[PDB]
RNA sequence: ACCAGGUUGAUUCUGCCUGACGUAGACGCUAUUCCCUAAGAUUAACCCAUGCAUGUUUUUGAUAUGGAAAAAUGGACUGCUCAGUAAUACUCACUUUAUUUAAUGUAUUAAAGUAUAACUGCGUUAAAGUGUAGCAUAAGACUAUACAGUAAGAGUGAGACCUAUCAGCUAGUUGUUAAGGUAAUGGCUUAACAAGGCAAUGACGGGUAACGGUAUUACUUUGUAAUAUUCCGGAGAAGGAGCCUGAGAGACGGCUACUAAGUCUAAGGAUUGCAGCAGGGGCGAAACUUGACCUAUGGAUUUUAUCUGAGGCAGUUAUGGGAAGUAAUAUAUUGUUUCAUAUUGUAAAAGUAUAUGAGGUGAUUAAUUGGAGGGCAAAUCAAGUGCCAGCAGCCGCGGUAAUACUUG
């Protein structure tokens, strides 16, 4: 369906080329799954030689990181603030590898910060994707404290 | 071709399993095993070409499902199972026992050892590192695990197999000025002693005082001494003579 | 062709020769041969050899006059062309390789088996050989040979009777 | 273009000066599979037309027997020279022959213009053999 | 380690034609043995009637003393062909900390409930196949990893036919950032930005009557030419595309669709891929038995009894290479083949070898093909025909005495 393979394109010098064998399974690709925010769903794959692999299409509660305090708790998703190649995912709310998040603050307890005290009086605080969605299955990532908070607010709809 | 091989061919076997290159067409593809490909034999050929058993097939059958072949104090009754270097063989029965390396001209050799002998087993240590739960390993050749050992045993240093209760029980370690015994390259079965040992080659002394270098993962040290010797020497002792003097011996020497 | 099935020897350069046909005529009357071809077949060897000893010669290498000319002068020596030398001493090897130069068609035609029994006192021409051999009546040592041209090595020489069972002698 | 480093220069100067060879020539342009006459073999077959004689050329007189055939491999019309003394009498109209060559490299050779193929067999039959009489037409 | 004939009234040169000699195919005439070695590659990767080439196994035991089904294991190897590809394929030297591996070796760890078959019994259609019951009823199914070992994928660099009446070419093309996808590196695919990349040391085009190396043949003074043929490697199963199972298939003696060719029928429907072994048709100048068998070497997860058109053993053919015959001693003597028979041998039959029998012949059962002016070894021998009929690779003979045509 979808292959890998590198003789179908041109030469360094921009010759034309040719084929000489048919299609082989050895190079063999999907399709892209995308991954939404709703009730979740995770569906399975299989392989080359055993080997599962699992791709999510609906995920929700995915796991974060304290970097101060150094817990791991869980947190609710709500909406992406920002995605860097394409910028149209914003407004279909999927969740890709370093795409920042916008998650509930109920069960974290956060220590007494200048910056993360003003969103801390809302529910809401920010975290940042750090794994493979649609290949590992299970999103997990970091709190966004510091001045890795002053890079990405410039970057931000206002 | 979209998967493995399983026939082999006679023209591109082997030299050193000395068949005929006659009216035979495909020859027997061996398991996979503990020894490489090249340090491997079939057994079905041992019991009928260097050992002199059987005649046909079915005279193979008949030892092997008796149950008197024990190779590594272990009873096998597959014909396909591969027969390694330094690897001791017996029949329970007779009590005639074996210790396989190569002769002198690169071919498989078979010597009548004794029983004193036929307990051991020599290897030699390619690889060590610590596993879980802080336990200390030690990886030979063949692909066995031994755990608890001595520290003073190192990467490169030979061990000495007790074949019964398999724990290791001696070692020699690796210096200069130790007999040596070569398996593999353009030059098999020499026996030398070491006199300088570089990075990745060895410059060595054979027992008729000539000189050779050789890759120090062919070679197996089998003492540190002349005086320990180990194992027993074979006949020729690995000289392998020039074509000079084997042009010497023929037709006596040139009077000068 | 494949090796089983290449041709050994050609046709000769000039087909019509007065002055070659004449002397090869005065080889095939004496020694008794049948065909123009089994003649041919006797003197493309001994060119070989003669390639050979012209580079033993201008050989440089100190281990050539050791092996490879002592492995020429034995071959010739075991069927018997050459007579008998000392291979320990240098200066004879020199004078082996020397004595080849000198040789003929005659040195290896007359180690045959057909003519052999003629130069002995069994057969009275060379044509009683041939008619002798082929109705097996002749026998080396052991062996009872039905192939004339076979050659006679050194030692096998004296060794030449009838057939003891034969009807060539009184059984 | 003698000169140590110029091996660049002498080949690509050598290939040119082989061109102007007239064997060498015919062979990259490939003229015997384009313009051959009756295609790639040693022989050929064909019907008959006409019997019919030609007149060589001087400073000899006399006729050759020729005829007229046209080949099934190509389809082609061709003349051939009947080879032997009183051998035209066996040959019949609507008959099948054999066509074999001079020898020549593709040239007419004798006195004989224009024509570069003599028949061998007609229906099965050799003809050299046919003249000492050995066999008899059907 | 070698040259000869041909331009002129005669001579010396340049220059080409021809003779003498190899390697693969076809053809004419003639043939007694034995052993070894080969046979639809060249045109048509064109169409196929018929018969045969992939099944094993107490793991349970068919109302059944040993076989029904279900489970398990292999059908991706082996064998056949050379259409496509001028380099990505192949050879050699390196990397893979950037990757997957059933069957093997040594070690670490963990441990009551729930279907469908075979069976019994009612049926259906021209055929090919399929249905409803007996809460139907069995065996089965609901541990995880290391390191060796085999197998495979992916990269870098260098080598390789003819053409200038083919001199400019390239736009996912070259690079940066980010993501998706794969077992994995990578414009491999997609967003945003930028203008890069290659060439007389031949880019970009066109042709091939082009599968690459190699074992092996020739000819040679630093090396050329052939190499379908033995072996290693790559690609395809009428032409194209897509996919399931699986450790490994973009599989074709597995499935789905379209195009070109069809076949059976009770007219509603059903179905086929011999570049597998024999065999037929077409094409051609051109290529064999619709034969017996697991003896020996091997494969199928222990292969001593299962299967094996893989692989052996025999029949047809001037495909070639060997050991030999058709006489010898003086009409006569002796005695080789064409004839038969034992033993050895064969899976069972041949054949070879050792021995034994008779009969009497080398005008015999047992020698042909080409040539006789020069090159070029061998007749101015005879009889016919007269620029006719004919011969001659080149030079050249034929006009009533031709060593140059026809016969002896
Ligand atoms: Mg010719
Ligand atoms: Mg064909
Ligand atoms: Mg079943
Ligand atoms: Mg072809
Ligand atoms: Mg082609
Ligand atoms: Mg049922
Ligand atoms: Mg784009
Ligand atoms: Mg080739
Ligand atoms: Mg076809
Ligand atoms: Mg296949
Ligand atoms: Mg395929
Ligand atoms: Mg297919
Ligand atoms: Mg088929
Ligand atoms: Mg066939
Ligand atoms: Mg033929
Ligand atoms: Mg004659
Ligand atoms: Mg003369
Ligand atoms: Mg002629
Ligand atoms: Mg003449």
């Amino acid at each position: 369906g979808i292959n890998h393979r590198g003789e179908h394109k041109r030469k360094k010098s921009g010759g034309k080329s040719v084929l000489h064998r048919k299609k082989r399974n050895n190079r063999r690709g999907s399709q892209m799954a995308a991954t939404k925010v709703g009730s979740t769903k995770v569906v399975e794959k299989r392989a080359r030689g055993g080997n599962k692999k699992y791709k999510a299409l609906r995920l929700n509660e995915g796991e974060f990181l304290y970097k101060s305090g150094n817990i791991i708790n869980s947190s609710k998703i709500i909406e992406v603030m920002y995605h860097p190649t394409n910028n149209d995912y914003v407004r279909t709310n999927t969740i890709t590898k370093s795409s920042v998040v916008k998650i509930s603050s109920e069960g974290i307890k956060i220590q007494d910060e200048e910056d993360l005290k003003e969103m801390y009086e809302k529910g809401y605080l920010y975290a940042v994707i750090n794994s493979r969605p649609g290949q590992v299955g299970k999103a997990e990532g970091e709190i966004l404290q510091g001045s890795k908070l002053e890079f990405y607010t410039n970057l931000f709809k206002k | 071709t979209g998967g493995p091989r399983k026939h082999l061919n006679r023209k591109v076997a082997p030299t050193s399993w000395k068949l005929d290159k006659s009216i035979g067409t495909y020859a027997i593809r061996p398991h996979s095993g503990p020894h490489k490909k090249d340090l491997c034999i079939p057994l079905a050929y041992v019991l009928e070409k260097f050992l002199e058993y059987a005649n046909n097939r079915k005279e193979i059958q008949i030892i092997l499902k008796s149950k008197n072949i024990k190779i590594n104090g272990k009873i096998i009754e597959k014909r396909k199972y591969p027969v390694g270097f330094g690897d001791v063989l017996s029949i329970i029965k007779t009590d005639e026992h074996y210790r396989v390396f190569y002769g002198v001209d690169k071919n498989f050799t078979f010597i009548k050892i004794d029983k004193e002998e036929a307990n051991f087993k020599l290897a030699k240590v390619t690889n060590k590192k610590v596993m879980y739960e802080n336990v200390p390993y030690i990886f030979t050749n063949d692909g066995a695990c031994f755990k608890y050992c001595d520290p003073a045993i190192n990467i490169n240093d030979t061990v000495k197999i007790d074949l019964e209760t398999r724990l290791v029980v001696d070692y020699v370690s690796f210096k200069e000025g130790d007999v040596v015994f070569v398996m593999r390259g353009e030059d098999t079965g020499r026996v030398g002693i070491i006199k300088k040992i570089q990075n990745t080659t060895v410059i060595c002394e054979d027992l008729s005082n000539k000189e050779f270098e050789t890759s120090i993962d062919s070679m197996i040290v089998i003492g540190d001494n002349e005086e320990s010797l180990l194992i027993s020497l074979p006949e020729e002792k690995g000289i392998r003579l020039t074509a000079l003097e084997e042009s010497n011996l023929k037709f006596g020497e040139i009077v000068e | 062709a494949n090796q089983f099935s290449k041709r050994l020897v050609h046709k000769p350069r000039n087909p019509f020769e007065k002055d070659r046909l004449i002397k090869e005529m005065q080889i095939v009357g004496k020694f008794g041969l049948k065909n123009k071809h089994e003649l041919r077949l006797v003197e493309k060897n001994f060119s070989n050899d003669k390639k050979e000893a012209r580079l033993l010669l201008t050989s440089n290498k100190v281990e050539d006059i050791s092996i490879n000319s002592r492995n020429l002068l034995d071959k010739l020596c075991t069927a018997g062309i050459l007579n008998g030398i000392d291979l320990t001493s240098k200066e004879e090897i020199l004078n082996g390789l020397n004595s080849i130069l000198d040789l003929t068609i005659d040195s290896y035609l007359e180690r045959t088996l057909q003519y052999k029994v003629y130069s002995s006192g069994l057969a009275k021409s060379v044509h009683h050989s041939r008619w002798l051999i082929t109705k097996g009546q002749i026998s080396i040592q052991g062996v009872v040979i039905k192939r004339p041209n076979y050659v006679v090595k050194a030692e096998e020489e004296a060794f030449i009777e009838l057939t003891p069972y034969s009807w060539s002698n009184n059984t | 273009m003698n000169g140590l480093f110029a091996a660049n220069d002498l080949i690509k100067s050598r290939k040119v000066k082989r061109r102007s060879d007239p064997y060498y020539r015919k062979k990259i342009l490939g003229t015997k599979y384009k313009h051959s006459k009756i295609g790639n073999g040693p022989q050929a077959k064909g019907i008959v037309l006409e019997k019919t004689g030609v007149e060589a050329k001087q400073p000899n007189s006399a006729v050759r027997k020729i005829v007229k055939i046209q080949l099934i491999k190509t389809g082609k019309k061709i003349s051939a020279f009947v080879p032997h003394d009183g051998s035209l009498n066996y040959i019949e109209l609507n008959d099948e022959v054999v066509v074999e060559g001079f020898g020549k490299k593709g040239h007419s050779c004798g006195d004989i213009p224009g024509i570069s193929y003599k028949v061998v067999k007609v229906q099965n039959v050799s003809l050299l053999a046919l003249f000492k009489g050995k066999k008899e037409k059907p």
